[PDB]
């Protein structure tokens, strides 16, 4: 067990679904030896000789932007798209739409309360989950 | 246990709850010191009235620092301080075998005693102290009576670290400070005129960061450690080097032993704390050994300080208005004896 | 050299990023449908000339700058990485 | 043990605050002495409590003995009251 | 740019100050250590001047070398004109504070914020 | 010149001093006192305190005349509120004023005394001066460090018997001057003492920034009560004690006539003191009365914000200067429209003071240099604020 | 006459602060929002940039919060966008300024509530 | 509400015009308070000039100096705000002339035009940093003697950054980091709405 961080706790980047890369900033210094997520991995790597070469956030973040551009520019959604080449390859994949209908697993709003970890290990929303059943 | 918080220094937690018996020693001070300063739960048993431990309250932080009253015949006393420490480090010695106390009590049969309910309770790790070169056939009793204990203590606490320092060197010790204070004897007696006793000292600090160190390290465990020091001395350069930077007279005039143990006996009888002692005499013209064994300091994380390099500071106090100011670099250094 | 995967970190709206993007619109398709589990990113950078970033085996990266490069130069280059 | 159930665990050590040392605690607990207090029987849909004392009692306050069902309890003093 | 210059033109003329200056703690280092029975090293002592004098080695700007010695020379002035004791010298040594090291791993193992 | 300081512990400097003296023999050539051992930081913690929270610090910069001091923030604070105490309010001020200078003034006599050696005249007034203290404690409920003169107003009413029990004491207080005045004004030991020793001429006090009775001890004719009467200072007749010469007699003699005028001022407000209301009626600036906020909701919302958020002064600046007992107090508050204030510089009379000593301890003894601090009426708490 | 230096006016040699305190930490420069409690908006108009958030660790005595960072508590206020990011080079704090975002004008008239169709 | 005469700030208003008048090369601003008190304002270069003026005029003497101070805006570029306030013992009369100074951009000092200023002038340099040029003796007061940091500056931090405790093992007082056992709670006080049009 390898403790980490959450939201609340690190200083780390999200990006919802149309891309706009967003910065979480540490509202409190994270629990116990808890560690932020990138650093314990950062470690690991040192006590096991290939060792990632970010040592400082702004390195890690440095290393987001060669894989990839919109983690490091924030609250900016990326215009320009290629659906047209996207279109191509789906003509070549041939699948089957089985005829089951397709149901969102979230029926009702009790499905709905509790889904992730923090959500799950909630005691408000536990009582809310009661409440509707 | 305590997840460590904080930014190092006071007012920080460092989650080591520690009861230290003998902490009003003068190794003791040292060792409240830095676990203070670390943010450390110190628990002190103490017995001399409260006047004199003062000098340990400013030490550590408000609610970090806990005295409580204790007897070495009462069992019970030590019972309660070990109730919720964790860590145990037992200082307890005297030089000089009192009325009520015998050097066994204060070497094997107390500090047994005491590891023995630290188990009982249920303390992690109980750091042990005893005399350096400590042969169960030494002939000063002292010696031989720690060594009997480091035996015993094993037995009611397995793998129970002991550390063995050698004679210390610290502000407020007695190696620098008893041979500075010769100068009150015109001449200053020294067995063999101070040869073949090839001497060792090592900083108090230096113990006890080591000390300090061994509580929060998991790779002492049944551990012996000897923290010895970063150079060696024959007794004559010592003895001369504290009587030059105390800027007095150098006499080194041979006395036979056999008469000298007479001299220890002397003021051995003294009501008030003997200042030399039969089983000091021996001791001070007891070999230090040799460094063969699990180290301790740098082997623990402290690398050994010079005695040259703070050696004005111990021996100042000793100095006459005309040579206060006079500083180390004016005077000179003592030679050292890989022998 | 192992390839694991292809970065064209081409920057839109960029005077020099014209030649890549083409390439992607004329020839994207027909490199993926020739590797087709080979993960080739089109991504898009800003303020920076366009890098062709690869990934050999066992974390090695390597860098191909396609500043004001033509189509096919940017073909070519794309067809040497993957040798 | 406290108004709050603050009880040191078995293995916390400030217990040894507590070491030859009385931890301070009130036998009186709030929430007992309240509950013995009787319910007022009031017989108007809204009374005040003015905390007794008046300038030395509380914030004056209505409350609404409405509901059959529950008793009105001030906020303030925690005494109730009922139509 | 376009800077009004406190007491030095250029950096040029502003590092003569700074020489003079370092002449003047070279010299006073020997005294202090014995005025105020200090337990270090004179040698000690010079380097740690030298430490100091160099931490400021990067300032590239005229009128920041300017205030800095004249903050320089204050400190001076109060160690040699003696209203600064023992305990105000040694606070530069940092003698009693742990030191902390700087190694990513061991900061880790260590603080939440590194 | 054999270097010594006259070391914070010493009685004669106040607590905390360390005077670098250079001796030329017992003659003294030089002084270089440095201050700075009880700086607390009082302006920088008041930026990040509310006005009214703020009050109390100024009870502290000079700690031997509390309501003096919180006369002058309280000033201030209205100034820059644009609302004005109400007319007993002022009376009350004027009245606590007083009996603060009175008690400053037993404070600088009597210690000074103590420190040429006259050790009588300090037991005889100190029992006066708890009398004293009793009647801020008997208003305010404390005996030094009352809290009782507000940002607008007072905080609360006199208790009903103190006007009885301050006419009493200024009743035989005069005797007890008159008392002290026999055994330390004659004296040829004290006059020797006294007379002649750092004399200052007029045009340099007013240069040096002076600005007290050292300014009127020398014959300049400047008292903030009569020139910019501040409070009611403009119904009330005093004579301000001028003296001629400026030696550090004609300064003591000039402090014992103030507290003899100050009896006369005291004894005007309690015949002329006015009924009617404490504090101003606005309750955006003074707190609502302990029944109105228990009963009425525009009393609680304003006594909740105004405790827990502040007065929101509008933005502004001002420079108000009262007279200290010391002399010339004033607070430079500057105003963001802030809750909090944003600067405050409090103008200590005796910054200015204490860079006189070198100036005036000139061709001057150890033993006169003690009279010099002595006869300016150094508080290191408002020098180092 | 005046000297000419293109260097940016840096003065972290002068301000007198920690090594550790001026090279790892991050301030940020954005306007405070709104907590949506209340509806004013006179908290919304000047911008501030405050340091990063550092350790906060119960204390075993009382179980107040105690902190180790000393410029934890500081938010200096400063009128525009361009002032700010001056302090942070000077001082040699680094900086991540975030745009200011105000609420977009939005329509709004009575009568649409009663619309025929909505 | 505070009573408030006109015939001051009327009085006051037109010295200031006849100070601007007869020091136009730096006087930059003169205002009138609405609590009746003259601000003029000139710039750094006129420090000597505008107060030598106002000590020695027979129209306006001001002779002494109530106080120095500098206020520091972070924002404004010129940081400092040297505010001098001085009183005329003749005209019973006050007046502030405030100045701007930046950080490395010293002013002059008025030690000559008032030697009152001798200490305060070493009271801003301590606080805040301000240098003054031709200043006698210029030395930290109220700061103790190591101290490193200007400390009124808002861009200190309250608690600063060391403190002081004995330590046994080297037997004299020794700083280290500041550790607060109860950080300073900082309570936000601004209410989101605004009071009137100022
Ligand atoms: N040169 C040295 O100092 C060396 C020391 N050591 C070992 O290190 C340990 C610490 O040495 P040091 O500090 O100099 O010793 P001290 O003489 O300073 O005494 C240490 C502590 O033991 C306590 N103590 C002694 N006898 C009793 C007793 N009968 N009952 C209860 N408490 C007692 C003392 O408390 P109180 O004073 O209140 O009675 C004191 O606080 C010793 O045990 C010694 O064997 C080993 C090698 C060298
Ligand atoms: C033992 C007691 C220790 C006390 C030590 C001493 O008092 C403290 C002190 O050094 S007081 C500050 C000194 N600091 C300067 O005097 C500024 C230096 N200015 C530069 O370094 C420039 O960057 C420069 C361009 C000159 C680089 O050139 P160079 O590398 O010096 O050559
Ligand atoms: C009245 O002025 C002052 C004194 O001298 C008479 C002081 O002695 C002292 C301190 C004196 C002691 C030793 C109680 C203070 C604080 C003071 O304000
Ligand atoms: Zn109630």
């Amino acid at each position: 067990i390898l403790p980490g961080a959450a939201y609340t706790e690190k200083s780390a980047t999200y990006v919802n679904t149309e891309g706009r890369a967003q910065q979480t900033k540490v509202a409190v210094t994270p629990p116990g030896l808890a560690r932020e997520d990138w650093k314990i991995i950062r470690a690991l790597s040192e006590i096991a000789g290939i060792t990632l070469p970010y040592d400082t956030l702004d390195q890690v973040r440095n290393r987001l932007e060669e894989v990839s551009p919109n983690l490091v520019r924030y609250d900016d959604i990326e215009e320009t798209n290629y659906f047209q080449q996207a279109s191509e390859l789906a003509k070549l994949v041939n699948q089957e739409v089985l005829a089951d209908p397709l149901v969102p697993p979230q029926l009702t709003i009790k499905d709905f309360y509790m889904t992730d970890s923090i959500s799950r290990a909630s005691q408000t929303m536990a009582k809310c989950v009661k409440a509707v059943t | 246990a305590v997840i460590p918080h904080g930014k190092g220094g006071r007012s920080s937690v460092s989650g080591v709850v520690a009861t230290v018996f003998g902490a009003t020693g003068f190794l003791g001070r040292y060792v409240v010191n830095h676990l203070g300063r670390m943010g450390s739960q110190v628990i002190i048993p103490y017995r001399c009235d409260v006047y004199d431990i003062m000098h340990l309250r400013l030490m550590g932080d408000l609610g970090q620092l806990t005295f409580l009253e204790w007897d070495a015949r009462d069992k019970d006393s030590i019972r309660k301080a070990v109730q919720h420490s964790n860590v145990v480090i037992n200082l307890i010695g005297r030089e000089w075998e009192t009325r009520n106390f015998d050097f066994e009590d204060v070497f094997v049969n107390i500090p047994r005693a005491i590891a023995q309910a630290s188990k009982e309770a249920g303390v992690e790790r109980f750091i042990h102290v005893s005399h350096l070169n400590a042969s169960m056939k030494s002939s000063s009793k002292s010696l031989r009576s720690k060594a009997v204990g480091e035996k015993e203590v094993r037995s009611v606490f397995p793998e129970a670290i002991i550390i063995r320092p050698s004679d210390i060197f610290g502000r407020e010790d007695r190696f620098l400070n008893h041979f500075a204070n010769y100068r009150w004897f015109l001449a200053v007696p020294l067995v063999s005129l101070g040869f073949k006793t090839v001497k060792q000292p090592v900083y108090v600090a230096d113990v006890s960061k080591g000390i300090v160190n061994a509580t929060k390290d998991p790779d002492a465990v049944g551990k012996t450690f000897a923290f010895t020091g970063p150079n060696r001395y024959l007794l004559f350069h010592l003895v001369k080097y504290i009587f030059g930077m105390t800027h007095r007279t150098f006499i080194p005039y041979p006395l036979p032993l056999f008469v000298y143990s007479w001299i220890g006996k002397l003021f051995g009888l003294s009501p008030f704390e003997p200042w030399t002692t039969k089983d000091k005499v021996e001791r001070i013209h007891i070999s230090d050994v040799m460094p063969t064994d699990l180290p301790g300091l740098e082997d623990l994380g402290v690398q050994p300080t010079p005695l040259e390099l703070k050696s004005i500071e111990v021996l100042r106090r000793h100095r006459t208005y005309r040579w206060l100011s006079s500083e180390i670099e004016e005077t000179k250094p003592a030679k050292t004896v890989n022998y | 050299l192992g390839l694991r995967e292809i970065r064209v970190h081409l920057c839109q709206r960029s005077p020099g990023s014209q030649g890549v993007r083409d390439f992607i619109v004329q020839r994207y398709v027909e490199l993926k449908k020739a590797h087709p589990n080979l993960p080739i990113l089109i991504r898009e950078c800003s303020e920076v000339q366009p890098k062709l970033w690869a990934r050999y085996a066992f974390g090695q990266e390597k860098t191909v700058s396609l500043n004001n490069l033509s189509a096919d130069e940017v073909t070519r280059a794309m067809q040497n990485v993957l040798s | 043990i406290t108004h709050t159930g603050q009880v040191y665990d078995e293995k916390d050590y400030r217990r040894v605050r507590f070491v030859d040392r009385q931890k301070e605690v009130n036998e009186n607990f709030a929430i007992d002495l309240i509950a013995q207090q009787p319910v007022n029987e009031v017989e108007h849909r809204i009374i005040a409590c003015d905390g007794g004392g008046g300038a030395l009692g509380h914030p004056k306050v209505y409350i609404n003995l409405d509901k059959e069902t529950k008793t009105g309890t001030c906020g303030y003093c925690g005494l109730q009251f009922k139509q | 740019t376009s800077v009004k210059p406190i007491f030095s033109r250029d950096l040029n003329e502003a590092k003569r100050r700074v020489r003079e200056l370092y002449r003047a703690w070279y010299r006073e280092v020997p005294n202090t250590v014995h005025l105020m029975q200090l337990d270090i090293t004179v040698k000690q002592g010079r380097d740690k001047v030298r430490e100091m004098f160099m931490k400021n080695a990067h300032v590239t700007d005229p009128r920041v070398v300017d205030l800095l010695v004249i903050k320089g020379k204050m400190e001076l002035q109060e160690t040699i004109k003696v209203w600064k004791q023992r305990t105000h010298v040694m606070r530069f040594f940092h003698e009693t504070e742990t030191p902390r090291p700087k190694d990513f791993l061991s900061k880790f193992y260590m603080g939440h914020d590194p | 010149n054999m270097t010594l300081n006259f070391g914070p512990q010493h009685p004669a400097a106040h607590g905390v001093l360390r005077l670098v003296l250079e001796l030329s023999g017992e003659m003294v050539r030089k002084c270089d006192p440095h201050i700075g051992l009880l700086h607390r930081g009082t302006e920088k913690l008041i930026e990040y305190k509310t006005y009214l929270q703020a009050l109390p610090y100024f009870d502290r910069l000079d700690y031997v005349s509390m309501m003096c001091n919180e006369q002058a923030y309280s000033i201030a604070v209205e100034k820059l509120l644009n609302i004005q105490p109400p007319p007993r309010a002022q009376w009350i001020r004027v009245l606590f004023g007083e009996i603060t200078r009175i008690l400053n003034h037993i404070m600088a006599v009597t210690t000074h005394a103590l420190d040429i050696g006259a050790m009588t005249p300090f037991f005889w007034m100190f029992e006066e001066r708890e009398k004293m203290f009793e009647f801020y404690e008997r208003v305010s409920g404390a005996r030094m460090h009352a809290a009782y003169i507000r940002p607008g107003g007072v905080h609360q009413d006199l208790p009903l018997g103190l006007l009885d029990d301050i006419y009493e004491f200024s009743k035989n207080f005069s005797l007890r001057i008159d008392e002290v005045e026999e055994m330390l004004t004659n004296n040829r030991i004290w006059r020797n003492r006294t007379v002649d020793i750092g004399v200052v001429t007029a045009e340099d006090a007013l240069n040096y920034g002076f600005s007290g009775v050292m300014l009127r001890g020398s014959g300049i004719q400047w008292d903030l009560r009569k020139t910019q009467p501040y409070d009611v200072y403009d119904q009330v007749e005093f004579d301000v004690p001028i003296g001629s010469r400026g030696d550090c007699y004609d300064r003591y003699l000039c402090r014992v006539e103030e507290m003899r005028q100050s009896l006369r001022i005291i004894e005007q407000c309690l015949n002329k003191m006015p009924p009617g209301e404490i504090k101003v009626d606005d309750a955006k600036v003074s707190p609502p009365k302990r029944a109105e906020m228990k009963t009425s909701m525009e009393s609680l919302i304003h006594h909740f914000k105004l405790y827990t958020e502040g007065y929101q002064v509008p933005p502004g600046a001002t420079y108000t200067a009262i007279e200290a007992p010391k002399g010339e107090f004033g607070v430079y508050l500057v105003s963001d429209g802030s809750s909090r204030p944003y600067r405050c510089k409090i103008k200590a009379p005796g910054f200015a003071h204490l860079a006189g000593l070198d100036k005036m301890s000139k061709g001057h003894m150890l033993a006169d240099v003690v009279a010099i601090i002595g006869t300016q009426d150094i508080v290191f708490g408002e020098i180092d604020r | 006459q005046l000297i000419t230096v293109d260097e940016k006016l840096d003065i972290t040699t002068l301000t007198g602060v920690p090594e550790e305190h001026i090279k790892t930490r991050k301030v940020r420069i954005f306007v405070p929002a709104r907590n949506n409690m209340q509806s004013g908006v006179n908290n919304t108009k000047k911008w501030k940039m405050e340091f990063d958030t550092r350790e906060r660790w119960e204390n075993p005595l009382m179980g107040w919060a105690s902190t180790a960072d000393p410029l934890s508590n500081m938010v200096l206020t400063f009128s525009a966008k361009e002032d700010a990011i001056a302090f942070a080079e000077k001082n040699g704090w680094s900086y991540d300024v975030e745009e200011k975002k105000v609420p977009k004008p939005k329509s709004k008239s009575y009568g649409a509530n009663f619309s025929w169709n909505k | 509400v505070r009573p408030r005469s006109d015939v001051t700030h009327k009085q006051l208003s037109a010295f200031g015009e006849y100070v601007a008048e007869i020091l136009p090369k730096y006087v930059q601003q003169v205002q009138v308070s609405c609590l009746d008190e003259l601000e003029i304002c000139i710039h750094p270069d006129g420090v000597i000039p505008t107060l030598t003026f106002l000590r020695d005029h027979t129209n306006a003497q001001f002779k002494s100096l109530a106080d120095l101070t500098a206020v520091d805006v972070p924002t404004r570029q010129n940081r400092f705000e040297i505010v001098y306030n001085l009183l005329s013992l003749r005209f019973n009369s006050r007046i502030r002339v405030k100045t701007y100074a930046d950080e490395l951009t010293p002013i002059d000092s008025i030690v000559s035009v008032h030697i009152a200023a001798n200490w305060y002038e070493r009271e801003v340099w301590d606080m805040f940093g301000v240098f003054f040029f031709n200043h006698p003796d210029l030395r930290r007061i109220l700061t103790d003697y190591g101290f490193e940091g200007h400390p009124f500056r808002k861009d200190f931090p309250l608690t600063g950054y060391v403190e002081l405790r004995y330590d046994d093992e080297v037997k004299r007082v020794v700083a280290e980091p500041v550790e607060l056992a109860q950080e300073f709670r900082k309570f936000d006080l601004n209410s989101p709405w605004e009071a009137f049009p100022a």
